[PDB]
């Protein structure tokens, strides 16, 4: 039960971590920066999540 | 500059993202160039979107 209950927590903890962009929310960073500029960052969150 | 902001970029005309050419410029001071401007020619500055 110890390794269902940290396996599904870090899989739900990796969603806070930002991988490399400005923010792990996408809503601050399609709210800000263009959509070209910003392409470059959702393709390195897609990756890494 | 494809995939980029500007006045004209975004109110007029703006290079898709599959533009492979080469942008060739010539002078043409000497013929298009009328006294006191030349009206002949036009642009739109400003548009709802």
């Amino acid at each position: 039960v110890n390794q269902n209950a940290q396996a599904l927590n870090t899989l739900v903890k990796q969603l806070s971590s930002n991988f490399g962009a400005i923010s792990s929310v996408l809503n601050d960073i399609l709210s800000r920066l263009d959509p070209p500029e910003a392409e470059v960052q959702i393709d390195r969150l897609i990756t890494g999540r | 500059a494809p995939g980029q902001t500007g006045n004209i970029a975004d109110y007029n005309y703006k290079l898709p993202d599959d533009f492979t050419g080469c942008v060739i410029a010539w002078n043409s001071n000497n013929l298009d160039s009328k006294v006191g401007g030349n009206y002949n020619y036009l642009y739109r500055l400003f548009r709802k979107s």
